[PDB]
């Protein structure tokens, strides 16, 4: 493979096709698969990382969409990121205003 | 013994921010989604989640919205939403003109 | 049909959206205001379905209108 | 049957390199592989532009890298830049 | 002598600045201030003039909507003055950080 | 020569200015110094990216091109600079 060859578990080839069918440019470099490929990994580490932890949290071997949408929202920036994206099945976080509150 | 005006709305808070669960029943929804489509074109078919994604990317949507209505609510020393705050907001995010 | 839209359905909506109290004329309010989002999101929806020559709009159309209204979804084949 | 792709698998094993005694559902699988395209498109995107704003013909891990940027929160770049220098660098090793 | 009224040239002065488009910022003032920045995100850069003169267009277009919306806000809170909260309040609707 | 507190360029009868231009008639005094907040967030957000485009072009000069994109990028199109 390449993914090998890079350390990368995403892959490599899928990647560089994407990129030449995909209508990007007339040309793709050898680097950038791997470049990509890396940053995607990399990206989908410190979600996965994150959830995780909050499955933890919320008690549960299986990460659902909540536990995405937590991790998402709580991270300042990664929800910066996803700011115009809506999870399916996420909540929101809870947050209730101060002069809402008991007096 | 009876608990007091906002009492029970503060616990409903609580219960729906913990939950992901939608919140309009998807049958009267669905109704809503088929109407208005076929005001574009006649004689239509949806996927099942053809009608889930919009119904969560409405609901959400919906959501954000009060949340902003309800800081504007807020802004003018009130604590209850009124469409003149939804307005505010909707014009703000430039939605509305 | 709109109405279908049900107050309490409404209220529950507000009330995840962080809202303690709940003027009468919202819920109408609210209606032409959900109206007016599905109109935009299933028009550009429906043109998709219209251009790939079909009767069934499939998710996809949907997810690709979300992206065009910046209101981008995830769970439906991104 | 169509032999439809994701990155489902991938997103799996990396589970595995961060939270091995984890797992995940079908539903939060789609956003997952939801996510990768989504954030494939943006740096695919941006890089594509870059090109041309350039008065070039090829997309390079140097695009690619400013790209992401552009793209990315000052210290999420960060990290992904490193990652991205490490592994073409660690590839460029290998043949 | 002579006094105008309070919010008496305000108006006045609105209306000068409705029908004109010239800038309002100083020209030298603003440039600084852009090399400043810029510095401290990379030393020993050079500008062509219509590229400062870019982001200052780019500038005051921004910040005239923020005060239009900003007074929204104002108004919104049965006031005529603006304040911070308010702009603060734009910003987090518009959904800047 | 070193470059120091230039935000205070932006004077106070200047952030009125464009108030008015921005339909504003009654102007409380702590807005002066958050209005140079957010205009600092602002240049700090389309140079971080015009400057991102300069770098890559392999230059010392900021053009009027990079500006451009950059506030393109930010979703905040701009016309009468090229583009």
């Amino acid at each position: 493979t390449r993914s090998s060859r890079a350390g990368l578990q995403f892959p490599v080839g899928r990647v560089h096709r994407l990129l030449r069918k995909g209508n990007y440019a007339e040309r793709v470099g050898a680097g950038a698969p791997v470049y990509l490929a890396a940053v995607l990994e990399y990206l989908t580490a410190e979600i996965l990382e994150l959830a995780g932890n909050a499955a933890r949290d919320n008690k549960k071997t299986r990460i659902i969409p909540r536990h995405l949408q937590l991790a998402v929202r709580n991270d300042e920036e990664l929800n910066k990121l996803l700011g115009r994206v809506t999870i399916a099945q996420g909540g929101v976080l809870p947050n209730i205003q101060s002069v809402l509150l008991p007096k | 013994h009876r608990y007091r005006p906002g009492t029970v709305a503060l616990r409903e808070i609580r219960r729906y921010q913990k939950s992901t669960e939608l919140l309009i029943r998807k049958l009267p929804f669905q109704r809503l989604v088929r109407e208005i489509a076929q005001d574009f074109k006649t004689d239509l078919r949806f996927q099942s989640s053809a009608v889930m994604a919009l119904q969560e990317a409405s609901e959400a949507y919906l959501v954000a919205l009060f949340e902003d209505t309800n800081l504007c609510a807020i802004h003018a020393k009130r604590v209850t939403i009124m469409p003149k705050d939804i307005q505010l907001a909707r014009r703000i995010r430039g939605e509305r003109a | 049909n709109i109405q279908g839209i049900t107050k309490p359905a409404i209220r529950r909506l507000a009330r995840r959206g962080g809202v303690k109290r709940i003027s009468g004329l919202i819920y109408e309010e609210t209606r032409g205001v959900l109206k007016v989002f599905l109109e935009n999101v299933i028009r550009d929806a429906v043109t998709y379905t219209e251009h790939a020559k079909r009767k069934t709009v499939t998710a996809m159309d949907v997810v690709y209108a979300l992206k065009r209204q910046g209101r981008t979804l995830y769970g439906f084949g991104g | 049957k169509t032999r439809k792709e994701s990155y489902a698998i991938y997103v799996y094993k990396v589970l595995k390199q961060v939270h091995p005694d984890t797992g995940i559902s079908s539903k939060a699988m789609s956003i997952m592989n939801s996510f990768v395209n989504d954030v494939f498109e943006r740096i695919a995107g941006e890089a594509s532009r870059l090109a041309h704003y350039n008065k070039r013909s090829t997309i390079t891990s140097r695009e690619i890298q400013t790209a992401v940027r552009l793209l990315l929160p000052g210290e999420l770049a960060k990290h992904a830049v490193s990652e991205g220098t490490k592994a073409v660098t660690k590839y460029t090793s290998a043949k």
